[PDB]
């Protein structure tokens, strides 16, 4: 309709140059944007990392069968008292293993 | 809607508003509460300037919004 064409007047016919006013302006605005972009671009980051990362299967066929097998061997071998008559050094070995992967603090701790 | 202004002071001015408010009627409320021309106010947001005769609801500014202050000189 006329001939002003005001489209790139204001991004180059002043420029920054022409007054900071405008230049810092736009300064505050982008840089509250960057930081909204970033603190909501991680935010993402752990809400799809957290449903489609750890939220998912692997590899477990038997596992409360390893629960029941291992349990099942070693809690009818020990009920009224500790009978190690019958249990080998692998039935001995879970009641030792047992009583001892239970919490080792130090284990050589008397005199000093 | 309440809105916030930030001026090239760092001075931020609570005002309400509504979406349907125009740019030209939210410097009349800055006027009104600070006293300087709405000529001479400019509205800047998010790098953008915004433009009397579109609304805030236009630009996405919804409550809690923080707009930037300019004061214009006589320029032509």
């Amino acid at each position: 309709h006329m001939l002003g064409l005001g489209a790139s007047d204001f991004e180059f016919g002043v420029d920054p140059s022409a007054d900071p006013e405008l230049a810092l302006a736009l300064r505050v605005s982008m840089e509250e944007q960057r930081q909204r972009q970033e603190e909501e671009a991680r935010r993402a980051a752990a809400a799809s990392a957290a449903e489609a990362g750890i939220a998912t299967t692997g590899t477990e066929d038997s596992d409360d069968a390893l629960l029941k097998m291992t349990i099942s061997q070693q809690e009818f071998g020990r009920t009224g008292l500790p009978d190690l008559s019958s249990m080998t050094e692998e039935e001995q070995i879970a009641y030792a293993m047992q009583m001892s992967l239970q919490g080792a603090e130090f284990g050589q701790a008397e005199s000093a | 809607m309440q809105i916030f202004v930030k001026t090239l002071t760092g001075k931020t001015i609570t005002l309400e508003v509504e979406p349907s408010d125009t740019i030209e009627n939210v410097k009349a409320k800055i006027q009104d509460k600070e006293g300087i021309p709405p000529d001479q106010q400019r509205l800047i947001f998010a790098g953008k300037q915004l433009e009397d005769g579109r609304t805030l609801s236009d630009y996405n500014i919804q409550k809690e919004s923080t707009l930037h202050l300019v004061l214009r000189l006589r320029g032509g």
